[PDB]
């Protein structure tokens, strides 16, 4: 009797995992959170942060050396704070994991 | 244009460095560029 109950329980586990996909929300949430963090990190590159243009070769090709540093400084500060925000949140999430 | 080698390319002021390869992106006329998520050119149309 115990052997039969155990076998039936294993079969029901197999059927439950086959049917219901949401069972692995705990793992899927981690994957989604990491992908979302990287998506935002990448999307930050398309932001001016106040400079004339969010692409660095246009600033380098358009403006003179004595003037480029203002725009480049704005971009560097913006991207640096973005990268620090990403790293800090990754450190916290890694502590949880 | 030399293909399949790292080059510094300049198409109508659009500059960059990369490997230029023949492409299967079937984009319709009056379109020139392509774009990725980060809004940096991924495919481009030869002016000549
Ligand atoms: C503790 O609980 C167990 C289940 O949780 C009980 O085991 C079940 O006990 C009876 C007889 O052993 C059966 O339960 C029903 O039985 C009727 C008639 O039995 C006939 O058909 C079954 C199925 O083909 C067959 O195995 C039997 O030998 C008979 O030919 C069935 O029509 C019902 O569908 C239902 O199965 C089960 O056979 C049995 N279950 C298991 C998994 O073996 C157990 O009796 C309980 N303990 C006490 C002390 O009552
Ligand atoms: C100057 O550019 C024109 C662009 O039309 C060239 O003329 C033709 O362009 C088509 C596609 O743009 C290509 O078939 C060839 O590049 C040109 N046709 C032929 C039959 O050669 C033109 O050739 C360019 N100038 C030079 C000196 O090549």
């Amino acid at each position: 009797l115990i052997a039969n109950q155990f076998n039936s329980a294993i079969g029901k586990i197999q059927d439950s995992l086959s049917s219901t996909a949401s069972a692995l929300g705990k793992l899927q949430d981690v994957v989604n959170q990491n992908a979302q963090a990287l998506n935002t990190l990448v999307k930050q590159l398309s932001s001016n942060f106040g400079a004339i243009s969010s692409v660095l070769n246009d600033i380098l090709s358009r403006l003179d050396p004595p003037e480029a540093e203002v725009q480049i400084d704005r971009l560097i500060t913006g991207r640096l704070q973005s990268l620090q925000t990403y790293v800090t949140q990754q450190l916290i999430r890694a502590a949880e994991i | 244009l030399v293909k399949n080698k790292c080059v510094n390319f300049n198409f109508n002021g659009l500059t960059g460095t990369g490997v230029l390869t023949e492409s299967n992106k079937k984009f319709l006329p009056f379109q020139q560029f392509g774009r990725d998520i980060a809004d940096t050119t991924d495919a481009v149309r030869d002016p000549q």
